[PDB]
């Protein structure tokens, strides 16, 4: 007999304070308990579990599934208990690669290692919290007593315990064998390699013989699985990636929970397939939690899917990284606060897609926007590929430079330049740093009743030109914001405005394009209009004129 | 050699933090760096039944091409007991060298049932692998109980040259060692220097960082006096800028009067048209250009509260900043618009400017201030390590409405 290495057990301990499970074994037939005693005996023959005496006080109980259309039985350890009472773990698999990221092989090959588990021992210490009973037959003798040897399925350890094993052995392979590459996941591992049939094979083989030092079984060349992999909602070739098949469901009428699929599946659709929108769809899913409510789709959200099927009418695939090339990110804008973006390296070959959504809030802007989804992307590039990709976006340089110079907060993205694909974002307005000369002078102001909800707001100008207008359902707010308008309306192209206004001007200096106040948005669309707008601040109720003035003619 | 028993406050449990995305040539770095520091003893790698994590990322010193290891150890630092088991001379020294001490945490052995709050994770790119499992042995660069355990040894390493100098005031803030002299460049590089065998001396009894000297004095004025401009012609927006810049400033001076100014302004002039003052209003002016040359009145520092530090961009590369406790009380303010190579950055920029009032008020009250940043979260959190050259982390917050304010410091 050769000598095999062991594998060094992990201690495990219980959280503190809790101790382990003590929860009633399940009344069973009289056959499924002939079924767990034949299984328990083989499993305890091969090493998996052992007979234990009457002192453990632990239990967990211990189930019998019927395997659909056969006539042999299946032992389930139901361990749920002993789960909320075991440590917390380090669990690595949580990251798993994007397909992106992933470098092209010539040959890549799966070794099943499903068998392993079951040669990893558990912590001696710990095995008897896992104790479970085979009830007697008649419930007229003691019950058997097992507790396990071995990583159990469905505890909550097994998963990291198992995967930290794993890569242990690995590490002396893979560091000597530079030439190929294995990525482990869950019960696989995945090996490729850029060398020739027969070298592949021949590192394979190798492997399966350092596995064998643990004494780790393996499945013979003619290994179950070969390209393509079905992985993770993935399909992988070894020269390209795509997502597995997306069939939009022909329907009379959609539900609540229909469109959540149909949100979803167009998501995971958007990592490869371009253009892809879910804006006006998930404009349905607002608030209620009802999923049985059927909901009409607007002529909108209607368009927006016929637009989806066109692009997913034939199949698109994403190319593999190459560390010798740039990545390129190119960003659109595809209005209603949705943006799409294609990672590639060559003309016309993606590594990957994707989209960005607008934040909620009230007032926003293009630029601002870009900027949100040049970060989102940058993250994700860093991610999936340790760098920060090339950008080719849809702004001048002329605009992001007027832009960033001039907004009150810190801003920067990275390296990038302008391609000249429309629409292009653009800052629609920007206010005078001076007061212009030989323009009018408008003093604004506007007040309302708490109580009734009534209001007045207007203006006095350096000319003589006055305006209050009586408004109903308003507050003071609105009304300091209705006032700077009708200044804006009245005006000619060359307008200062003089306001008291905090909240008004805290709106402006935002720079808003668009808004969810339609209020907000007259302003902005009267901004765009002009030509020059000095927009001046002074405190309320201070004497002064022009605004003393007016605030004398509106709090009336 | 006998390590110093620590715990985490009752009813805490150790960091669980993400380890956030790392760019390859960092990831590299860092492997290079844990590979020989486990070599050394310094790190040991951890199993699966260590559930804790603190992020950690690389980072280059000032004028420096070497990459340094950085753990962000602030949860840990919240999370780790006080350890009661500031020189006022500083500030007021002519001038300032800052020592990078770190590495002599590195020979103190760390508390064995403490070690596994210290694990941290280096990622891969893309997920491909695991990711990189240690845990610390010794003292770890960053933790705040690391200057703590070994305060004892460095008295002891410092005992000589302080009693041969008893004018150079010595602060160990973290990693660094403050010392501050009232001598010249030359004698003071060359003390700086003699401070520089000490630890070479005991050393051996090598750093990467410990050459390194960064240079720094104090200025003027603590608090940045207001001030009004003086003209000979004012025009209605002059006068309007005026009365908005006092109205503030009457919110920290009580005495400041508007009335007579503000009554220029009745009426319904035309911005650009020149108003002459009147006598009321020139006198009411000099009363608070008077009242402004005074110091603030019930101004006291407090180490029971939390310093808090507001940033304001002014543009073409100028910044302005006030430190204080209480809203109207600043204890400290300034303006900066020397930044190096950020020239078209912004965020290099603002993050040069963090350090730099990071460092003014360690120097000032011994503590790091929290920061109100005027930048989106999500650009902020992008981009700050790739400009971080310090060996500590404030705490920020992040401003989303501009400021009416950023005027009056202007
Ligand atoms: C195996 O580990 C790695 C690491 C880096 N790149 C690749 N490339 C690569 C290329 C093509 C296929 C295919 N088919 C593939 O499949 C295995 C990887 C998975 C399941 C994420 C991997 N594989």
């Amino acid at each position: 007999m050769v000598p095999i290495s062991p594998i060094e057990t992990v201690p495990v301990k219980l959280k503190p304070g809790m101790d382990g499970p003590k929860v009633k074994q399940w009344p069973l037939t009289e056959e499924k308990i002939k079924a767990l005693v034949e299984i328990c005996t083989e499993m305890e023959k091969e090493g998996k579990i052992s007979k234990i005496g009457p002192e453990n006080p632990y239990n967990t109980p211990v189930f019998a599934i019927k395997k659909k259309d056969s006539t042999k039985w299946r032992k389930l350890v139901d361990f749920r208990e002993l789960n909320k009472r075991t440590q917390d773990f380090w669990e690595v698999q949580l990251g798993i690669p994007h397909p992106a990221g992933l470098k092209k092989k010539k040959s890549v090959t799966v070794l099943d290692v499903g068998d392993a588990y079951f040669s990893v021992p558990l912590d001696e210490d710990f095995r008897k919290y896992t104790a479970f009973t085979i009830p007697s037959i008649n419930n007229e003798t003691p019950g058997i007593r097992y507790q396990y040897n071995v990583l159990p399925q469905g505890w909550k350890g097994s998963p990291a315990i198992f995967q930290s094993s794993m890569t242990k052995i690995l590490e002396p392979f893979a560091a000597q064998n530079p030439d190929i590459v294995i990525y482990q996941y869950m019960d696989d591992l995945y090996v490729g390699s850029d060398l020739e049939i027969g070298q592949h094979r021949t590192k394979i083989e190798e492997l399966r013989q350092h596995l064998l030092r643990w004494g780790l079984t393996t499945p013979d060349k003619k290994h179950q699985k070969e390209p393509p992999f079905l992985w993770m909602g993935y399909e992988l070739h070894p020269d390209k990636w795509t997502v597995q098949p997306i069939v939009l469901p022909e329907k009379d009428s959609w539900t609540v929970n229909d469109i959540q699929k149909l949100v979803g599946k167009l998501n995971w659709a958007s990592q490869i397939y371009p253009g892809i929108k879910v804006r006006q769809l998930s404009k349905l899913l607002r608030g209620t939690k009802a999923l049985t409510e059927v909901i009409p789709l607007t002529e909108e959200a209607e368009l927006e899917l016929a637009e989806n099927r066109e692009i997913l009418k034939e199949p698109v695939h994403g190319v593999y990284y190459d560390p010798s090339k740039d990545l390129i990110a190119e960003i659109q804008k595809q209005g209603q606060g949705q943006w799409t973006y294609q990672i590639y390296q060559e003309p016309f070959k993606n590594l990957k897609t994707g989209k960005y959504a607008r934040m909620r809030g009230a007032h926003t802007n293009d630029v601002k926007q870009l900027t949100e989804a040049v970060q989102k992307i940058t993250t994700e590039s860093i991610v999936i590929w340790g760098k920060t990709p090339k950008f080719k976006l849809p702004i001048q340089k002329e605009t992001w430079e007027t832009w960033w110079t001039e907004y009150w907060q810190a801003t920067w993205i990275p390296e990038w330049e302008f391609v000249n694909t429309p629409p292009l974002v653009k800052l629609w307005y920007q206010l005078e740093k001076e007061p212009i000369v030989g323009a009018e002078t408008f003093y604004v102001d506007g007040a309302a009743n708490r109580e009734t909800k009534l209001g007045k707001a207007g203006y006095v100008t350096n000319k003589g030109r006055q305006k209050v207008v009586p408004l109903t359902n308003t507050t003071n707010q609105k009304t300091e914001l209705q006032a700077i308008y009708l200044a804006l309306q009245d005006s000619g192209l060359e307008v200062n405005i003089v306001t008291d206004s905090q909240y008004a001007l805290g709106i402006i200096q935002a720079q808003p394009d668009k808004s969810e106040s339609e209020l907000v948005n007259q302003i902005i669309e009267q901004l765009i209009k002009k030509e020059k707008v000095y927009l001046a601040w002074v405190p309320a109720h201070k004497g002064i004129g022009g605004n003393e003035q007016v605030d004398k003619l509106v709090s009336a | 050699i006998e390590t110093v028993p620590v715990k985490l406050k009752p009813g805490m449990d150790g960091p669980k933090v993400k380890q956030w995305p790392l760019t390859e040539e960092k990831i590299k770095a860092l492997v290079e760096i844990c590979t020989e520091m486990e070599k050394e003893g310094k790190i040991s790698k951890i199993g699966p039944e260590n559930p804790y994590n603190t992020p950690v990322f690389a980072i280059k010193k000032k004028d420096s091409t070497k990459w340094r290891k950085l753990v962000d150890f602030r949860e840990l630092n919240k999370r780790t007991q006080d350890f009661w088991e500031h020189p006022a001379g500083l500030k007021k020294k002519k001038s300032v060298t800052v020592l990078d001490v770190g590495d002599a945490y590195f020979s103190v052995p760390l508390d064995e049932d403490f070690r596994k709050y210290t694990a941290f994770t280096i990622p891969s790119i893309n997920n491909e692998t695991p990711g990189i499992r240690y845990q610390y042995n010794v003292l770890p660069q960053g933790w705040k109980g690391s200057p703590a355990i070994f305060q004892s040894s460095m008295t002891k390493i410092l005992e000589p040259f302080k009693k041969q100098n008893p004018d150079i005031v010595i602060y160990q803030y973290m990693d660094d060692l403050y010392v501050g002299s009232d001598l010249e460049i030359g004698q003071h590089r060359t003390k700086i220097e003699e401070l520089r065998q000490h630890l070479l001396r005991w050393g051996l009894t090598e750093p990467p960082f410990l050459w390194m000297g960064y240079e720094l004095h104090p200025d003027k004025w603590t608090v940045q006096p207001i001030v009004l401009p003086e003209k000979d012609s004012w025009t209605v927006n002059d006068i309007q800028k005026l009365v908005g810049k006092l109205n503030w400033a009457s919110q920290i001076y009580p005495g400041i009067k508007v009335r007579q100014l503000s009554k220029l302004l009745r009426g319904t002039k035309a911005l650009t048209e020149v108003i002459p003052l009147t006598e009321e209003a020139e006198l009411e002016l000099a009363e608070n250009r008077e009242i402004l040359k005074e110091p603030v009145h019930g101004v006291y520092y407090d180490p029971s509260k939390d310093l808090i530090a507001e940033i304001q961009k002014q543009g073409q590369g100028q910044w302005t900043y006030q430190i204080y406790q209480e809203p109207f009380k600043n204890l400290k303010t300034g303006k900066y618009a020397r930044m190096r190579g950020a020239h078209t950055n912004d965020v290099k920029q603002l993050t040069e400017a963090v350090q730099k009032i990071t460092t003014e008020s360690i120097v000032i009250w011994g503590k790091t201030p929290k920061f109100k940043l005027p930048i989106q979260k999500e650009t902020w959190e992008t981009w700050w390590t790739e400009y971080w050259q310090a060996t500590w982390i404030p705490e920020w917050e992040f401003v989303n409405t501009p400021p009416l304010v950023k005027l009056w410091y202007q």
